[PDB]
Order: C-alpha cells, then structure tokens, then sequence
C-alpha cells in the first residue's frame, strides 16, 4: 500500500531521479495542512455508526422493494450484511482520508468487488445510493453543515479535503457500476 | 388507460350548511404545464450552484458546447453575441437571494 | 434448514454410511408427532391476524416510553412496522410447526438480528413482550387440543430464548 | 500419520500443572 | 476412502518420525539432527507461502520460529507461528481481497477449497471479532485440522477420494497449480470468488494443469460447453419389453 | 352513486358524476366516519398545486444530477413532463383516499407504470424518492401538523387515514420499485 | 439442503404466505404414505452391495474397450475407483428418496460433477449407462419384482417411489451430459 | 467546464425563495456572512467602478489624450462597462464559492480579445488591483467614507478568497 | 492494552524486527498530545463524582419506565448498582486518556458486554443516554482546554460507537 508521500518517491523511482525541491512543494504544503486533515479524520469514525444506519435505511427509503419477499435486504440476515458492507466502504475511505491516497482503499476494498456483487444477486443501482448517501454525510461533517451534531473545529478553509472524500467515494460508485 | 394522462379531479365544496356540500369526482386529462417548470428547473439550478456539499458528492457531467466557428476575430470567438455584455445581478433582500443574468 | 429429516442425513453424509435402521427409526417419529403440530400450524394460519393484533397492543400497553418523540414507535408508519414485525414472527413459528424443525427461525428470523436491532435502536424487550403475551394466551381444550399447544409454545418460546 | 489418541497444547498445560 | 492418485501417482506426505515421543519423559521427540530437520523446514517454507521464493534477508526475520520449532517438534504451532509473521500478511494480506485471503488460507493450511457460501461466511464472522489472528487460529484449532495433519505433519494437499462435496475437489485443483506456479500472479482477484457466491464450477483445463502425471490431464471435453444447464429438462426414456417408459 | 363513480372513470372519457345533499347524508351513515374523508381529501387537493411543486423540486433538491446536462430532468421540457406525472400520482392517490380502496389505482395507474419508465430510462430510483415527499405532506396535512399552514378542522382524530393516505404512497412505490 | 417439508415452505416464502389447509394437503399425504417411504429405502439399502457391482461390471459386458489397455476402469486402480463412485450415486440417491426432494443430490453430488470427469478423462456415456443399470434395479426391489430376493412387505401399490427414484436417477445423467 | 447555470439560452432569472434559503443557509458554513459580504459589494457596484477607473487615469493620465483609449466618450462608456463586468462575476465567486464560470465565460480569451482592440494591458490590470483594493475593505468594514451594518465577528476568510479572485483576472489578462 | 507505544513494538516484534527511526518518530506525537489529555484526566478525576450525579439521573429522567416494578430498575440496589456501572466508564475513560489508546475500554468494558446486558436484559439504550449526556454537557473554554475537550469527546463517543 502506498500514502501520499510514497507516491512522490515511487514516481520520482520510475524517472531514476533524486526527489528535488521542484517536487516537495506539494508535500511541504502537506505537512501544513496536515493537522487539519487529522482534525477531519475522527470527524467520520465518531460519527460513523450513525452514518450507516442512516444511508441504509435511507437506501430503503428510496427503493422499498429491498424488503418486499424475494428483496435483497429482505430478511434479517440479508440485512445486517447489508449494514456490515457500508461500514466496511466507511473503514477503507477514513483509511485513504489518512493516508492521502487512495491505493489501500482500491485493491482490498475495490479489488473485486463488482464481481462479488454480481454473483451474490446485490442490486447495483441501491448500492451506489448507499455510498452517496454518506457521500453527502461526510462531506457534512467537513464543511461543518450538520444540522443535528454541530463539532467544534478551528476556523478556516476545509473545502479541499470536502472535495478528497467526494473524489473518493465516487471511486467507490465508478467501481461497483 | 396509462399515457392518455387523465385522472379524478375532485372538488369538494363546502359553505356550512348541510344542502352546500356537494362532491364532484369528474375525469380531467391533465397537462403538463410548461411555463410553471422554470419556476422549478431554474430555482433548483441556482439552489444547485450555491450548494458547497452538493457540488461534490454530486458532480454534473462534460457538456460539450455549441459549434462556434472560431470565425478568426477573437472579440467574436470568445465572447459572441448571445454572451455580449451578460453579468450576474445579485439581489438580497429578506429571505431571497435573486441572481438575474441580464445585459448591463 | 434443521429438521428432523436432515439431522440424521447430515449425520450419514459426515460418515459415509448410507440409511441405517437408527436413521429410519427417527422419521417414525416424524409421523407420529406430525398431527399436533400440523393442527397448531394450520390453526395459526386462519386466525393470524387476530393473534398479531393482540400481541402488538400488550408491547405498547407494557412500554408506553416508545411513543415518546424520537423513540422506536414514533409515528403511525413507525407503528404500522412495528406490527408488520410480529407478524413476521408468526410466520415463522408456522413454518417451524410445518416444517417439524428450528430451521426457519434462525436463519430466517434469530440470524443476524441482534445487530440489526442494536443500530437501529429497538429494544429487544418488546419484542419478548409480544411473544410471552401469546404463549399465555393460549389455552389448552379450546383454542387447539392439548398436544399441539405443546408444540406451539415450545417454538415460541424458543424464540424467547434466543432473543434473550 | 496422526495416531488419533494424541493432542497439541494439553501436552503443554500438564507438564505444567503436575509441578504446580 | 480409497483414492487412486493420493499414495500412488503423488509423494508421501513429510512430517515428524512419530507421535509417541511426546510421551517419552526423557525426550521431546525422536531427535532429527540438522540434516534431518532443514529439509523439513524446507517443506514447510514451500507451503504456507506458495512458492514465494523469500530472500536471505527476509529469512533472518523468521529466525526466532525456527529456534522455537529446533526444541518444541510440534509443526502445528510452526504453522501458527508462520502465519502471524509479517511475512506473511505483505504477501496474502496486504494487497488482495477479503476473499483472496481466505481462499489462501485453505490452500496453505488445510490443503483443500472452500465448500460453500456459509463456510465462507463465517471466516468473515471471525474477521469482526478478533481480526485476521481470529481467521488462523480457528483453522488451525478446528477438528478437520486435527483428524488430518495434527502436530506430526505439514499440511499437504491430500486426494481423498470421499470429498464432502464434489465441488471441494475442483476447488482445490484450482488453487494448487504446478510446481512452477506461485500465488501472486493475479493482481489480487480471487479465483474462486464467483463460483463460491453463484454456485457454479471451474474451468476444466484450470483443474488439468494442476493433476499429477499420468492421469488424463484434459481429456474427455466434447467439444462443445463444459458446464451443465439448469434450466434443461431433457427425455431420458427405458426399454420396457411393450415400448419405452418415460419416468420423469 | 359510488359504483356510478367507478363509471366515470372507465370510459377513458370525461364524464362528470356528483352526489347531492340528501344523497351524501345517506352516504355518511352508511360508511363509517365520511365527514373526516372528506375532510381528508379537502386538505390534499386544496394544497395539491403545492403539493407537487415542492416535491418535484425536493427531488432536485437532493439530487441534482437530474437537472445535469447529461440527466433526465434537463432540457426544458422533461422537467415539465415529471411534474406532469407527479400530479397524475397525486390525483389517483386523494381518489383512492376518496373512494376507500386501492382497487381504482392499481390496475388503471400502477398497471404498466414499471416497464413505462425502464423504457424511456426514467430513473425510477429518484421517483420513489419523489412519492416519499408526496407521502411525507400528506400526512402532514391529514393530521393538521403543517407547519407552514394550517387550516381548520373539526376537533378529533384522524390518524386511520393517515395511515390509509401513507400505505396509498407505498403502492405506488411498490409498483415502480 | 431441504426436505419435502421444507420444499413448501421455501414456496410460500416468496410470496409472504402462510402454509395452510390448501398447501397442506399435500404435506398430509406426505406423512400418510410415509411408512412406504420407509419400507422402500430398506429395500434399496439393504442390497446396495450387490447392485453397485452389477451395474460396474454390467457396464464393462456391453463395453469390453473399458477393460483393454486405453480403457478407464483398465487397472485395479481405475475399477476400484470406478466401483467407489456408484457406491457414492446410490448413497446420495438413498439420502433423496428418504427426504423426497432432489436438494441434497444435486448441490453435493451433481454440482461439479461434470468438471471432474472432463479433467479426469471418465467417459460419461459408459457412466451413464452404469446409472441406468442401477434405476432398473432400484425399481425391481421397490415393487418386489426382482427375480432373486423377493423381500416381505404389505400389499399395496408402491408405484408412486418407484418413479420418484426414478427421476432421482434421471438428474444424475442430465448433469454430467 | 463551467458551473450549474449552465442554463444557456433558457430561464435567466432563477431566484431562491425563504424556504429554500433555509435549505442553503443550512448547507454554507459561514453562509450568514458570505451573504453580507456580497451584498457589500453589491450595494457599491456603482462607486467601485466608478472610483477604479479614475483612478486609473488618475494614476495614468495619458488615456484622455487623443491617441489614447479611453478617448471618444463610448470607449470611456466601454471601459465603464468593462469594468462592472468585471465586478459583476467576481461578486457571483464569491457567492458560488468558485471562478468556474469566471474562468470560462468572463476571464477565458480575455488576454486575445484586449490585444486584439489595443487595449493596454497594464493599465486594466491597475483597475483590477484598485478594485481588488476597495473590496477587501468593504468586506472587512475597513471603508472610510462609508460603513455598514454588519453582526460582531470577523470576516479575513472571505477576504483572502475575494482577492483570490481577482489575481485570477490579473493573471488572465496579464 | 492497545496504545501508541505498544502497537509500534507489537508491529516490529510481529516483524521480528529491531525498532528504526520510523517507529521513534511515532512516540515524537505521543510528546505533543501528552500535555493535552492528561489536562482533561484529572479534571475528570476531580470531578468524577458529580459528573455521574449529572449523567446517571439522565436515564432515570429519560426512561422513567425503569423505575417500574418487574422491569430493570425496580429498587434501590438496583439504583446504587446502576451508578456504579457509569462510574466504571468514567473509571475507564480516565485510563484511555492516561494510556493514549482505546486498551482499558476495549478489555475491560466493551469486551463481552454485549451478552451480559443481554441475558439480565439491563438495556443498552440506558447506558448511551448517560454517556450522550456528558458528550452534550461540556463546554470548552470553561471545563478544561480547548484540546482537551477534543480527546474527552473522542472516548465518549468510542463507548457509543461500541455500544451500539
Ligand atoms: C432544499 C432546501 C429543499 C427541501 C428539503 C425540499 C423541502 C421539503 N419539504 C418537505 C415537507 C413538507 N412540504 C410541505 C408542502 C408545503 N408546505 C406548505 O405549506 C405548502 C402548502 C406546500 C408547498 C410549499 C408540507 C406541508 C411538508 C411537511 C411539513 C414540513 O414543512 O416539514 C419535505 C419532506 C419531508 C422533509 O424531508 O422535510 C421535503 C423533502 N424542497 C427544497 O427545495
Ligand atoms: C485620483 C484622482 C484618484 C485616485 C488615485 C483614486 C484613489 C484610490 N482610492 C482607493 C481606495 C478606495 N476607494 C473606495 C471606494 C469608495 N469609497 C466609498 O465610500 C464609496 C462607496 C466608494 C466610491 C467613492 C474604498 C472603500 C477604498 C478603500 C479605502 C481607502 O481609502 O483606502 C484606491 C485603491 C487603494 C490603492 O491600492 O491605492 C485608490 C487608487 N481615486 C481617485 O479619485
Ligand atoms: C447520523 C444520525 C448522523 C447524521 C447524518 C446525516 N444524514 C443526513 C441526510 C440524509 N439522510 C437520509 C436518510 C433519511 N432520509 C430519508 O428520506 C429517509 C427514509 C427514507 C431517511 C432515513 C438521506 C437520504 C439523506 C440525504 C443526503 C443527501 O442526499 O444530501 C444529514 C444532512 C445532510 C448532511 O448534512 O449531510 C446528516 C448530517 N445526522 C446526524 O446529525 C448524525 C451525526
Ligand atoms: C475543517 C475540516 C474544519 C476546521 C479545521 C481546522 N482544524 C485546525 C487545527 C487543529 N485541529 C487540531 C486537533 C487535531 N490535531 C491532532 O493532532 C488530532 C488528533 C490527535 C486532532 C483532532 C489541532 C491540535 C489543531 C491546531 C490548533 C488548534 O486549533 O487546536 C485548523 C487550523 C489549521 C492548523 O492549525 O493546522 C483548521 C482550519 N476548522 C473549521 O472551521 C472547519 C469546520
Ligand atoms: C445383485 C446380483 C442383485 C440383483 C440386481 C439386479 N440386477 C438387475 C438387472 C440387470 N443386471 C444387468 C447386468 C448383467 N447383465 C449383463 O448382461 C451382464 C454382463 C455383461 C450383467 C452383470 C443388466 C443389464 C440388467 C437390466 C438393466 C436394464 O434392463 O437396463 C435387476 C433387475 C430385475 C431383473 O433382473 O429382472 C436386479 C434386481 N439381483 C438380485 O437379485 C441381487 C440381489
Ligand atoms: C411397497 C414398497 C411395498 C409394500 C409396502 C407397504 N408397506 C406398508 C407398511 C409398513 N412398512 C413398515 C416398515 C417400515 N416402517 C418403519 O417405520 C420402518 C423402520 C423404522 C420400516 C422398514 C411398517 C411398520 C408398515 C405399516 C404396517 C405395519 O405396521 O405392519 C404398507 C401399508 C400401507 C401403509 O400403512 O402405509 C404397504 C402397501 N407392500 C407391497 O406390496 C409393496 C411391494
Ligand atoms: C414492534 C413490536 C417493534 C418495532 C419494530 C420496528 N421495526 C422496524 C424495522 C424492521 N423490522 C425488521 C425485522 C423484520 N424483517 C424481516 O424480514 C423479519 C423476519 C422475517 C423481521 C422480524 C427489520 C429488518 C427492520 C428494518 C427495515 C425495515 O424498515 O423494514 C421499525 C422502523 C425502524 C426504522 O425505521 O429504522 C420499527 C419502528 N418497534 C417497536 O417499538 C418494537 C421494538
Ligand atoms: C550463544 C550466546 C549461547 C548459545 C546459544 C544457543 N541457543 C540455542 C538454541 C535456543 N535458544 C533459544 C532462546 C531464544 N530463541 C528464541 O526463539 C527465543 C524467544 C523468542 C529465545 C530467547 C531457544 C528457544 C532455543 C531452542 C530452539 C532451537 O533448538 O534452536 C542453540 C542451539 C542448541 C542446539 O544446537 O541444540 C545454541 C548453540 N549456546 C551457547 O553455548 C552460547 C553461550
Ligand atoms: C417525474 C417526477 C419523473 C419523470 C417523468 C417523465 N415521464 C415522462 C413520460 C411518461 N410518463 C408516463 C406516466 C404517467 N403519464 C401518463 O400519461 C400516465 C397514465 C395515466 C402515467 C402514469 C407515461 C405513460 C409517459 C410517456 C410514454 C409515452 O408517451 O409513450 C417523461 C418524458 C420522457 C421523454 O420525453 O423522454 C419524463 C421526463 N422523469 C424523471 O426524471 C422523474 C423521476
Ligand atoms: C381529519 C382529517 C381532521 C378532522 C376531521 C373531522 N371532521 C369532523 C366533522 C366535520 N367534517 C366536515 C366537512 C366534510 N363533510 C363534508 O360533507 C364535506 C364536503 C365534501 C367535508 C369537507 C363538517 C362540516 C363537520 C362537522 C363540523 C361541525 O359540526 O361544524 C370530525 C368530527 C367527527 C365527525 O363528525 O366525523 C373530525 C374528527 N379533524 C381533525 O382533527 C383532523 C385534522
Ligand atoms: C476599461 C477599464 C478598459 C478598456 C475597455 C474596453 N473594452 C472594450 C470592448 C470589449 N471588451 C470585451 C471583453 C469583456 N467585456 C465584455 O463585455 C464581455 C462579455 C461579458 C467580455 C469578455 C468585449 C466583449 C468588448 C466588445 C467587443 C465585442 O462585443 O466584440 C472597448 C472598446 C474597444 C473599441 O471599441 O475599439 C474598450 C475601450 N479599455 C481600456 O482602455 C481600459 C483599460
Ligand atoms: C463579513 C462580511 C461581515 C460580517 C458578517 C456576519 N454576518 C453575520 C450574521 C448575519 N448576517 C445576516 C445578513 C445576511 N444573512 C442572510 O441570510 C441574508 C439575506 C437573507 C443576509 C444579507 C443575518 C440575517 C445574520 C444573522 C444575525 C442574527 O442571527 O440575528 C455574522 C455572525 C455569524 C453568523 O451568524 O453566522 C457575521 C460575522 N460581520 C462582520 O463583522 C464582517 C464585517
Ligand atoms: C393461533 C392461536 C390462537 C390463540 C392462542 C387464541 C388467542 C385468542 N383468544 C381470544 C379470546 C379469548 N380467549 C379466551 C380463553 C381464555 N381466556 C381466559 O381467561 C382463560 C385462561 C382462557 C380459557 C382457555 C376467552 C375467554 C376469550 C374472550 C375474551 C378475551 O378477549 O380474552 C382471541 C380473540 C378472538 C376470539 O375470541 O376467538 C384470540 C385471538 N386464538 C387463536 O386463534
Ligand atoms: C470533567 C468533566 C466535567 C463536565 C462535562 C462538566 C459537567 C457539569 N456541568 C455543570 C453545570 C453547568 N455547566 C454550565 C456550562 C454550560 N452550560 C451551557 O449551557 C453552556 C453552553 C456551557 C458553558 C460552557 C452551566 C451554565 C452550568 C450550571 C447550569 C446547569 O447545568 O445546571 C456541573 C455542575 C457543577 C459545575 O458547574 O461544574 C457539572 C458537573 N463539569 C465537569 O467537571
């Protein structure tokens, strides 16, 4: 797996070429802004039991015919797997929010997954609306625009790492489409 | 009976008395009303744009633009006729935004 | 599913052994148990709606708290789900009674549910307060005969336990 | 190759319980 | 229980002299010396990692599980101790799917495929709850690993003959390959991850590669499909002596 | 009068049927509690050109890739056309509010509703999202808790037909679904 | 795997039903005919040895290529693998007429069956045809006429098992075909 | 790639009713006072550009000599227009929260259109940074003659991003 | 007891390895936090006792249906035992902000806690409105530092994500 530094060293391995200064101002800006992408973080794994159990339940809202007889979500053993996935797409995204890359959530998260979802019978078109249900939950919390559960945050711009979890999550939607 | 897009009207009318309420369950073929959508479409569409949360996680797609023959002049290429002098007026006031895009 | 016909072909497989006379010697049992718990399944089936409505108000009458704002039974959908969910139950107590097994109970309704219920914030103990109120309520001449309200609240009470 | 009368870690448990 | 391949067309399967010596009070064991031990750490190491081909210097880090397994013989808790490493889990673990590592886990410690959904399920039950130490110590302290392999010998792809399910046979012959094949060459991807959660089978010349010699290793394809329709139902008609009876 | 009020309706015309004043006084002994229904149909259909233009646009409101170029409620036209069959929804649900069943709203407006809109790629996951808005005011203004207006009722409780006006919504969102 | 019992129940699943007096007639004849279900398993059981053994090598009479060098059943190797495989059909066969539904049959024995037997080089016509010696054996000591080892019943007609495990035996050809 | 006005054509006025600014003022953190900073720049759209581009000849008063640009009364009335279209989309930046539709419909060929009609470069570029200039201190209610009435707080957030703003029309004509 | 300090010595000696320069830097952050969440431990362990006065009565105000005889908190042992069982927490997030790491909650309170409130049917509901209370009680210029409230609202809600 790689992070956001390693990939500045593992491109720079590809050229055979010392890592100048033309090449860390993208990383010494990253270690600047670094606490506040550390604020971010924990603003998702406090928050994340509450963030499944709304964007599944949600998910049945929009779609009731996941707990019609023969739906996908239909008895309670088909339906707390369903809740155990979106947690499990949670764990991997707050891991590529850490590291600032998103090798580790793409090839043990997303490697394969479109493939297992086919042959389980999971419907597609429900599952992408339960990775942006929290698409729009966790940029929530970033931009501070909860509207029960405010958190107390340092002021100023977090619209950068907004836009890093948007990239990520549909990462997720371009993988199981 | 599916695309002729008729349905049950009822109107129910009532003035207090007992010998005043009729109700009538007449068949109307509705229309779609074509001048009350841009009162829709258009206030969703700047609901849309002042969204910071909802211009990512929810990202529009590539449209490609019309067939503007870069004739050669730049002042005719770049800022033709249709978008000459065009600018976005914002009006606040009590709980309304009011953009207005007109020539000015 | 667990019944009493794939005990004892599951215990075969695991051995390689065909049928033996022990195996045959359990579904004479299947047989003979089969009039009560097939007069409990089919009296379930033509008087449940009577004994789901029953059930649904003794869970409210015993925990008022849950039609409190923000709580479980909130509103009217929130009720009209909380009925739909014991009926649920109730289903399967008459498949287990048909089927002469514990299989559709937990894997249909016990697998799974503990986790479904901690994140969704319902209370395990109103739903063992709908299913005690029902074994109860049965009694022995007149409601069935006295060896199938032997078989109908061994399932349910099963259930008990296992939500327990 | 497995001579079914035979265990793993209860060999380790009671050659340390017959000296406690 | 008899199987035509497993002690003819193959090898014997490696392992400790006896059992017994744990028994004896002034021993451990039958004593192998360092030519008889090497050669089976040698078999150890070509199969709880594949054929990984590990360095001199990623050796000197599985230095303390040998110096272990040198005075307690038991191969059982050199497997343990194998499958915890680091070693272990930046080759299976790191870059693969949930079930690409689970499907490795049947291969290098119990020599067989998984059999089924449900089994397959409830590695992943064991993963919420304790982790992927949860997974390994649950296959290692299962019944099937004790009634196969116990502390005597290494854990050895056996042809049984009497598989629990057919299917468990064609699983196996995929995941074991020959022995000019490791198990990094798919970029993750488990293999047998669409055939477990549909419940379909393999492809015939993926299980051929991977027989012994001389066991007809592809023949027998008709030359149209290799798998069967569910939705068929065809006329299979007997000879009466009047005419032909029809029983469906 | 009630069955002459299915006649209307069967025709595929318009026919125009009403009960009087000595007829619906008969009519209210005979069903049970038909001052609150027609109560109840009164606060929907007074509000019914609200009722869909809020819901249309609270669509958009949480998913705006609908009005994307690229989506389905875009280009001038298609926009007009979902508020269109939102009110067509809306009109067949207070009916069947009205006449106390669902059997005038199953065969003559869900029948072929499913396969009609996976034809023309209307995206029936939003729709579903769309009747759910439609539900949540209507039982809004059966039990007079609109907040943004309120009307004036007769003193009681009318919670049996906002539960009946909700399980109308599901059906539609049980067909499309 | 199911049962004939929880055949039924797996039918009124789809549709959220409750097994009653119409689908419990047929679960009532289940348990009526149920001793015959039992007196005609011990039949086959009982003389499971000997049928194995006259269909392997009543399959080598009309095929005397399967025992010449180039033939799979050649060596003693091959014919005891040959003489455990229908040893294995008819225990799966005798585990699906004593619980009267085909389940167990098909996803453990059937399911992949076909793949073996085109990697392992085994003729499926000959293979077949050692199936059918057996069908034809099955249903001589189901109906007492085998003209060896008349076994002692009652009286009565067991007609309906002799073609239920007839079509058990059908399933076994058409999936490795 | 502009923004989601993409409404070309169509519509053109697109108002936000109370409700609805209810679902937006509950969506914008901060959105209280990017409101309040746009509204004090749209209350002084006149003055601004008006104070820009005298003081542009009045930092460089060759451009009413004849010869000069901003000669012959339309082309003062031209520059004028010029200038309040400037302003105009970087009010709506700062509103929208981007300059995708400044980028792409006001600032996007802007550097070959002023080279092409001789308009000197380096004197529009001294207009954008006076009108840089003035709209820090309106935002901030640092403006001399003239203070509003704004809420206690500070607002040196959206002041940094307002002149981020308008480097991006110094750069793309410069 | 997972911590900064063991897991980078539980990762080199799993490694089989000697700890290099990477895993001395990841004990560079355990110096800057230091000052921080031992500012709120012993403002939580001056304090302890009120802040279970202040919590524990917000169930018993919240679910007043406890009280009720033949339920969960029928008498006064019951009401001793059961501020005892969120002074055990409070016992608990004093040592996960001593240790830096989620060790004395992941051993000794969460671990198995779900099946013992189970079978006395002691509802886990009652527990995550006491702990919601003091996560909605502290106000962070006046009850510790600004980063303290930070690390004492991280292992409130650590007990609610586990707890439900
Ligand atoms: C984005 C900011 C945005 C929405 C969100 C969405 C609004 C929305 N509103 C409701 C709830 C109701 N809508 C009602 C309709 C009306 N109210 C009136 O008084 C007139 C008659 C009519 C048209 C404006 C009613 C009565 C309700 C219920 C009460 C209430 O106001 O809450 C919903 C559904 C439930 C919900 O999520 O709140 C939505 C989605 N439109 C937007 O632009
Ligand atoms: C020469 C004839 C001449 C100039 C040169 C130019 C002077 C000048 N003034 C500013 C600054 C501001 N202009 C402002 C605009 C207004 N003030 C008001 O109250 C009304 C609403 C409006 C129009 C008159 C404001 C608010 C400022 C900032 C306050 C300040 O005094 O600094 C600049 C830009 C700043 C700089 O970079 O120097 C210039 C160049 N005007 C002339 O008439
Ligand atoms: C958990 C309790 C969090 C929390 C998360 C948020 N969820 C938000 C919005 C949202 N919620 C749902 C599901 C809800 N809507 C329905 O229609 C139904 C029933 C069918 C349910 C259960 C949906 C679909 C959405 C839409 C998201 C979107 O499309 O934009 C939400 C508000 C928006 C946001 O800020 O992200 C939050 C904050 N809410 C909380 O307060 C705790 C922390
Ligand atoms: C945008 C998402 C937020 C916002 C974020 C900011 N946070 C800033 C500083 C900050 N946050 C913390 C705590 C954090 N650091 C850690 O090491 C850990 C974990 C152990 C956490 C949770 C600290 C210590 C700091 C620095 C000073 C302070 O505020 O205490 C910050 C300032 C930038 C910076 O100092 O790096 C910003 C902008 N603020 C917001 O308003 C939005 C909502
Ligand atoms: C063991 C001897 C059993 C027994 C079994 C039965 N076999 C029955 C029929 C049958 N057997 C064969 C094979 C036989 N015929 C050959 O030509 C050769 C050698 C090349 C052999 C070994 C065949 C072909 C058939 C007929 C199947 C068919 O028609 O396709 C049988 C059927 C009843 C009957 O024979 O009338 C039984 C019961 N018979 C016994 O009594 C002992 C217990
Ligand atoms: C058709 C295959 C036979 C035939 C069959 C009949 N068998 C009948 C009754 C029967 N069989 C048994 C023994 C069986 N039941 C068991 O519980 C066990 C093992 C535990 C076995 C092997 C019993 C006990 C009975 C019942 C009669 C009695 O108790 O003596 C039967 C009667 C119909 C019925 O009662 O079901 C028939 C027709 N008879 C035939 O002629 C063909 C060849
Ligand atoms: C009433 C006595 C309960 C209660 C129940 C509520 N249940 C809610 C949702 C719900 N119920 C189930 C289990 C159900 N589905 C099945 O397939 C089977 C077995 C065949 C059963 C028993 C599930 C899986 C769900 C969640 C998904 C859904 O809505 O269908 C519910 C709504 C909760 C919510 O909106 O999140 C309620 C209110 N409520 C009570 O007061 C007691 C505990
Ligand atoms: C060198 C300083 C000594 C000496 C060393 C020898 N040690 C031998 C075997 C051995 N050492 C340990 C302890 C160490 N290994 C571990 O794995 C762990 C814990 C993780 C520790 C502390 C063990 C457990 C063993 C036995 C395992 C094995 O058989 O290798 C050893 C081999 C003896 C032999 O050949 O049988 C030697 C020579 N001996 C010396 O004479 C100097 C003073
Ligand atoms: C709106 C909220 C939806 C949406 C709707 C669209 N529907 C379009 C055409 C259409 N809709 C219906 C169903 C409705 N109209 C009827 O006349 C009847 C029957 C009484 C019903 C139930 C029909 C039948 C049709 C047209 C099919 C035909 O005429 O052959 C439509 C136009 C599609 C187009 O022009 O390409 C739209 C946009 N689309 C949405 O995005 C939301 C979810
Ligand atoms: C439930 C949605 C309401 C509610 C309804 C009640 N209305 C009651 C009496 C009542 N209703 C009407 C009007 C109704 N009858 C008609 O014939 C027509 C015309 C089509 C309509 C709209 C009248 C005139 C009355 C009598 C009132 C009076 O005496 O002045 C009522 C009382 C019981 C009953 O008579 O059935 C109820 C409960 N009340 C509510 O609280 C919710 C909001
Ligand atoms: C004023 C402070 C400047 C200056 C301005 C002049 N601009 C002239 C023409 C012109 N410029 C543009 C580009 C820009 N203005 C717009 O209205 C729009 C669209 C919204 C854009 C992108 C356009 C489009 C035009 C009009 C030409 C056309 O439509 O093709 C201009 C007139 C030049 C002339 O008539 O020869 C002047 C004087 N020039 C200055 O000296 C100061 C620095
Ligand atoms: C920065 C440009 C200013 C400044 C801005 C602040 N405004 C604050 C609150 C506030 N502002 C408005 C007006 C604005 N909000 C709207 O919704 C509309 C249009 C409908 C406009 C024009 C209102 C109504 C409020 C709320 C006041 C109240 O609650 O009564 C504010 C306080 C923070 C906040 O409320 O978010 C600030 C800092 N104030 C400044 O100090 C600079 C100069
Ligand atoms: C499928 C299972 C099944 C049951 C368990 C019962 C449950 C049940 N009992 C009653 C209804 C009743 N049941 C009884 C019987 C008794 N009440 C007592 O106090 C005595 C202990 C006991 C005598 C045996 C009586 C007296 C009534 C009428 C009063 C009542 O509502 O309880 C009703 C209402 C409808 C009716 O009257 O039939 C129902 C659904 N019915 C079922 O269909
Ligand atoms: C170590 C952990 C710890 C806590 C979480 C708090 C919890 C707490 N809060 C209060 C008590 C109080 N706390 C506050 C403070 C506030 N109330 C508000 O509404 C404001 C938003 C907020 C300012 C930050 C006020 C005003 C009271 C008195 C009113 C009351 O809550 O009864 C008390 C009673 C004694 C006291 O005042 O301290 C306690 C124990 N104290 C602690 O020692």
């Amino acid at each position: 797996m790689l992070d956001a530094f390693s990939r500045v060293v593992v491109n720079s391995d590809a050229k055979a070429a010392y890592v100048g200064g033309s090449d860390l101002q993208a990383l010494k800006s990253f270690i600047a802004d670094g606490n506040k992408r550390l604020d971010a973080v924990n603003s998702i794994v406090s928050n994340a039991s509450c963030m499944v159990s709304d964007a599944v339940s949600g998910m049945i809202c929009e779609n009731p015919g996941l707990i019609s007889p023969g739906g996908n979500c239909y008895t309670n053993r088909r339906m707390a797997a369903c809740l155990r996935d979106g947690e499990i797409i949670l764990r991997y995204v707050s891991y590529a929010l850490l590291a600032g890359d998103a090798s580790v959530l793409e090839d043990r998260c997303l490697n394969g997954l479109k493939e297992t979802y086919i042959a389980l019978g999971v419907p597609t078109n429900s599952s992408i609306r339960a990775v942006s249900i929290m698409k729009a939950q966790a940029v929530a919390f970033i931009t501070n625009t909860a509207t029960e559960r405010k958190m107390s945050f340092a002021a100023g711009d977090c619209t950068s790492l907004a836009s890093e979890v948007a990239s990520y999550f549909d990462r997720v939607g371009a993988a199981i489409s | 009976y599916m695309g002729t897009s008729v349905a049950p009207e009822i109107v129910l009318t009532d003035k207090g008395s007992d010998m005043s309420r009729k109700v009538k369950t007449e068949d109307k073929k509705v229309a779609a009303d074509q001048a009350a959508a841009m009162g829709i479409l258009a206030n969703m569409s700047l609901y849309a744009s002042l969204n910071p949360v909802k211009r990512m996680t929810y990202k529009a797609k590539e449209q490609a633009p019309a067939y503007v023959k870069k004739t050669g002049n730049p002042v005719e290429d770049f800022y033709p006729s249709s978008w000459r002098n065009m600018a976005p007026v914002i009006s606040l006031s009590a709980n309304r935004v009011a953009v207005a895009f007109e020539k000015i | 599913m667990k019944s009493v016909i794939t005990t004892v072909v599951s215990a075969a497989d695991a051995a390689g052994r065909f049928p033996s006379n022990s195996d045959l010697e359990s579904i004479q049992g299947n047989i003979q148990r089969s009039a009560a718990r097939l007069e409990a399944a089919e009296k379930l089936a033509g008087n449940h709606e009577a004994v789901v409505k029953e059930a649904g108000d003794a869970c409210f009458a015993k925990y008022a708290y849950l039609k409190n704002p923000g709580e479980a039974g909130e509103n009217q959908e929130k009720i009209n789900k909380c009925y739909r969910d014991v009926d649920h139950y109730m289903r399967l107590v008459n498949y287990c009674l048909v089927v002469g097994g514990t299989g559709p109970l937990d894997e249909w309704g016990i697998a799974g549910a503990r986790e479904v219920y901690r994140t969704l914030n319902l209370p395990t103990s109103a739903y063992v307060a709908s299913i005690a109120y029902t074994r109860d309520r049965l009694c022995v001449p007149r409601d069935m005969s006295a060896q199938a309200g032997v078989e109908f609240s061994a399932y349910l009470d099963y259930l008990i336990n296992a939500l327990s | 190759r497995r001579t079914v009368s035979f265990n793993a870690r209860v060999a380790r448990n009671k050659s340390q319980a017959k000296k406690i | 229980a008899f199987s035509s391949i497993q002690n003819v067309l193959t090898d014997a399967p490696l392992g400790t002299p006896s059992a017994m010596g744990f028994l004896d009070e002034r021993t451990e064991k039958p004593l192998m010396g360092p030519s008889e031990m090497d050669e089976l750490v040698y078999a150890v190491y070509k199969q709880v990692f594949g054929n990984a081909h590990i360095m001199e210097s990623e050796r000197a880090e599985l230095r303390d599980a040998e110096s272990l397994f040198r005075y307690l013989r038991d191969v059982r808790e050199f497997v343990r101790a194998l499958a915890k490493s680091n070693a272990y889990t930046s080759r299976f673990l790191q870059g693969n799917q949930q079930y690409r590592f689970f499907e490795l886990n049947f291969k290098h410690l119990l020599g067989r495929g998984p059999r089924s959904l449900e089994e397959m399920a409830s590695h992943s039950a064991l993963y919420a709850e304790g982790g992927f130490e949860a997974v390994i110590d649950a296959i290692l302290d299962s019944d099937e690993y004790a009634q196969e392999f116990g502390s005597t010998v290494v854990p050895y792809c056996r042809f049984k003959g009497e598989y629990p399910t057919n299917e468990e046979f064609n699983r196996m012959l995929v995941l074991k390959g020959a022995n000019s094949t490791s198990d990094k060459a798919g970029k993750g991807r488990s293999k047998l991850c669409y055939s477990i959660a549909a419940g379909c089978s393999q492809n015939w010349l993926s299980m051929s590669k991977a027989l012994p010699f001389g066991t007809e290793k592809g023949t027998g394809f008709n030359l149209i499909s290799s798998s069967r329709n569910p939705a068929a139902r065809p006329r299979i008609g007997t000879k009466i002596p009047g005419g032909v009876v029809f029983s469906s």
